[PDB]
Formats: structure tokens, C-alpha cells, sequence
């Protein structure tokens, strides 16, 4: 399917998505370092053999459930600074980010 | 084709002088820092100015 | 047998440059004194300094600011050479607000209770465009030394918003110190040297408290001189065993093995637990089960063994 970009990122608190906003990408001029999220981008997973174990999963919790795995943006280790600018670039026909 | 969407992010940081840092003037005469002195450990002349 | 000199005929030059003159002083105690003066007075001295700024429309400081000439970098460097002084407070927040044409300056900052501009002509920005307008928030401290920006690490206990710039703290007053020693105009004395010292500050200190506040310094760490003489941690640890719900026979076997403590039964391995009474070899994997429950595996090393 379709990998889409969004500030709820399953697995990952609270506090690391302090930085990012309501579109998934970082504020312009936060300061960031180590390994902190950028962007939340978001990977899905196919799924087509519905089990009754994945039927409580999905009740307990939400409608993905954490089924599909995330693959943000990170700082690669050992870089620090502040953001710039960013530059985000959309496809024609696609709905537009809020940025 | 495959490509929805581009994000690009810049990000910057202000690298200060350290000691392994590489100094040279232009006579090519080239060198690294040793250690970054006091004020008050560098010679000065008759006019305290070091 | 030895003269005390005393600070006499101190003369200001200027508001920034100063001399202070200490006119009796023995053969060779000139030289001393001026050095050890001038180490001091270059090394410590407490100053204020802008630690921190936050601008109205500003994010960072590699952004620029309409109406404004200079970029907010250039902000921030015309504002870490801006000198002041308080009393009795270390944490004051000065208003900048000008709207307006030509540049801004020291002098409109909004006068605050006891906060003193020492160079009112101190520019630190333009603004060029007749309906622009600028608006910051200063934090000035007071500090010893020059300390980093990148250094303090505690600020970053509670969160800050962002666009709290920071910027880095020189907090010593003193710029430039020389010294040089004369003949005095002492007569009847054999021969005597007076000490002159040329200070070149910020405006901040008074010539004669610094003058006092480093022989109170050099005064202090002489005085520890004048009298020689001098001629298993972590919580889950230490904890009686009678918290992992053992079994009946299995109360009376560790008892009688002297094992009272957590951490002093994961030190024995199998192969001499089995050899042990009455243990029981399922009863064995109940102990196991129980110790891995708790996330320790039977058979660590330690180092050492306090009686708690």
C-alpha cells in the first residue's frame, strides 16, 4: 500500500514527538541531536489471514494496533544542530501537507 | 512514479576552535592547535596586552 | 621589619581605563604582588554578562527579521558585548521594544529598577523600514568566568520554548591589566619601590573593589597555606529472601545454608547447590524459576560483601 506520513507514530511516547507537529515534521529551528525524529513516516504491513489472537490485538488497542512498522527520519548519531528549513515536495493529484 | 512525497531538512551547527583543529597561514606554513592557554598564561609586553 | 603598602592616590583616566597606585613596597615585593595582582584580577573576577535573548518574530539564529539590517546572529554578537551592572540581583530580564527609523541602542532599553547601562552608545541593531518594529527580552547573570553556551547542560532540566536563543557569557569585567614598578618618593627610608597597576575593563567594576576583591582572593587561598600540618548496589540486592514466595521445604534447606540475603544466593552455582540436603531437583527448578522471575540468572560474580 500507500506509506503515508503522520505525527502518531505507534510504539514511539510522547516524548519524543514533543518536537513535531501536528503534519509529522520538526518545528522550523528546533534543536535537535542524537537520534530524535525528524519526520514520521510510516511503512504498512499486509495482512490477510485474520486470527482470533490478532482479533483481541485489535480490540485491546487501536484500529492498526501497531500492525503497520514505522521508519522515521533520525538524526544519524554523532550530528547535532538546529533546523533550518524544510522542504517538503508533493506529488500532483495528492492531497497537500499542512506545511 | 514510485515518489508521493519529498521532506528535505537542514540543520545546522557551529563547529568552535578546538585543539585538534588544523590552523595554517599562507606562507605554507601549517600546524594543529596543542592547547587552547589562559589569558593570563600568554606572554604580553610592556603595555599588558597578551 | 617589613612595610605594608598602602592603595593611595588612585586616579580614574577615564570611565573604562583606571590606575591604582600601592606606594610603599620592599626590594622585590613589587614584582610579586603585580603578578600575582594580575593573574587574579584576568583569571576571576565577577561580572555580568547576557546569557540568554528572545526576540518577538525570531525562531533561531540563523534567521533574519524584516526592517532589520543585521542578521540575528549579528544581533547576538553586538548583545554578548553589552556590558551592565545590578545590585543585589543575578537574574534580571531587560524589555527592548523601538519602533521606528536608524538604529537602535543601549540607551532605549526600558529603564528597570536598579539595572545600570554603563555605555549608552552602544548600537546593536538598525532598523530600516519606517513601520518595523523590534521587541526582545534580555537575560543578563552574574558569573565568574567564561562559560559556554554548549557547556551548560543543567539549563536543560525543565524544556525550553523555541526561541530562547542562547548566547555565550564572558562575565569578566577586566579586558586588560599591566603593571610596573618605580622609585618611591620615600626619603629617609634606604630605598623603596612603588607599584602602579593600569586597568582597562568594561566599565562594570570599580577600579578599587577589584583591586580589594583580589587581594581578598590571593589573601584566601594563602590561608590554607599558613597552616600545614596533615604530617553489590543495586536495590533488588540486599533483600532478605523471604519476598520470592518460596515453598515449605524449601524454607528450612536455605536456612539452614546461611542464606538470609538475595544477593548472596545468586553466587551459588549448580553444580554444588545440588550437593546440598534435601534440596530436591524439581524443588531446584522452583528456586530457579522464582530468582529468574526477577530477571537474575543463578551463578553471578560479585566483588564484595557488606554484613547489610
Amino acid at each position: 500500500g500507500p506509506e503515508e506520513i503522520t505525527a502518531d507514530i505507534p510504539n514511539v511516547g510522547e516524548a519524543a514527538l514533543s518536537k513535531l507537529d501536528e503534519s509529522g515534521i520538526v518545528y522550523i529551528g528546533a534543536e535537535v541531536t542524537g537520534g530524535d525524529i525528524l519526520v514520521g513516516k510510516v511503512t504498512p504491513k499486509g495482512e490477510t489471514q485474520l486470527t482470533p489472537e490478532e482479533k483481541l490485538l485489535r480490540a485491546i488497542f487501536g484500529e492498526k494496533a501497531s500492525d503497520v512498522k514505522d521508519s522515521s527520519l533520525r538524526v544519524p548519531n554523532g550530528v547535532s544542530g538546529t533546523v533550518i528549513d524544510v522542504q517538503v515536495f508533493t506529488r500532483d493529484g495528492v492531497e497537500k501537507d499542512k506545511r | 512514479p514510485g515518489v508521493l512525497k519529498i521532506v528535505k531538512v537542514y540543520l545546522a551547527v557551529k563547529r568552535r576552535i578546538q585543539p585538534g583543529d588544523k590552523m595554517a597561514g599562507r606562507h605554507g606554513n601549517k600546524g594543529v592547535i596543542s592547547k587552547i592557554n589562559p589569558i593570563e598564561d600568554m606572554p604580553y609586553d610592556e603595555n599588558g596586552t597578551p | 621589619e617589613f612595610l605594608k603598602p598602602r592603595l593611595v592616590d588612585i586616579e580614574q583616566v577615564s570611565s573604562t581605563h583606571a590606575k591604582v597606585t600601592l606606594e610603599p613596597l620592599e626590594r622585590g615585593f613589587g614584582h610579586t604582588l603585580g603578578n600575582a595582582l594580575r593573574r587574579i584580577l584576568l583569571s576571576s573576577m565577577p561580572g555580568c554578562a547576557v546569557t540568554e535573548v528572545e526576540i518577538d518574530g525570531v525562531l533561531h539564529e540563523y534567521s533574519t527579521k524584516e526592517g532589520v539590517q543585521e542578521d540575528i546572529l549579528e544581533i547576538l554578537l553586538n548583545l554578548k558585548g553589552l556590558a551592565v551592572r545590578v545590585q543585589g540581583k543575578d537574574e534580571v530580564i531587560l524589555t527592548l521594544n523601538k519602533s521606528g527609523i536608524g538604529p537602535v541602542t543601549a540607551a532605549d532599553i526600558t529603564h528597570d529598577g536598579d539595572v545600570e547601562i554603563v555605555k549608552p552608545q552602544h548600537v546593536i541593531c538598525h532598523l530600516t523600514d519606517e513601520n518595523a518594529s523590534i521587541s526582545m527580552r534580555i537575560k543578563v547573570q552574574r558569573g565568574r568566568g567564561y562559560v559556554p553556551a554548549s557547556t551548560r547542560i543543567h539549563s536543560e532540566e525543565d524544556e525550553r520554548p523555541i526561541g530562547r536563543l542562547l548566547v555565550d557569557a564572558c562575565y569578566s569585567p577586566v579586558e586588560r591589566i599591566a603593571y610596573n614598578v618605580e622609585a618611591a618618593r620615600v626619603e629617609q627610608r634606604t630605598d623603596l619601590d612603588k607599584l602602579v597597576i593600569e586597568m582597562e575593563t568594561n566599565g562594570t567594576i570599580d577600579p578599587e573593589e577589584a583591586i580589594r576583591r583580589a587581594a581578598t582572593i590571593l589573601a584566601e587561598q594563602l590561608e590554607a597555606f599558613v597552616d600545614l600540618r596533615d604530617v553489590e548496589f543495586d536495590p533488588i540486592l540486599l533483600r532478605p529472601v523471604d519476598d520470592l514466595e518460596l515453598t515449605v521445604r524449601s524454607a528450612n534447606c536455605l536456612k539452614a545454608e546461611a542464606i538470609h540475603y538475595i544477593g548472596d544466593l545468586v553466587q551459588r552455582t549448580e553444580v554444588e547447590l545440588l550437593k546440598t540436603p534435601n534440596l530436591g531437583k524439581k524443588s531446584l527448578t522452583e528456586i530457579k524459576d522464582v530468582l529468574a522471575s526477577r530477571g537474575l540468572s543463578l551463578g553471578m560474580r560479585l566483588e564484595n560483601w557488606p554484613p547489610a
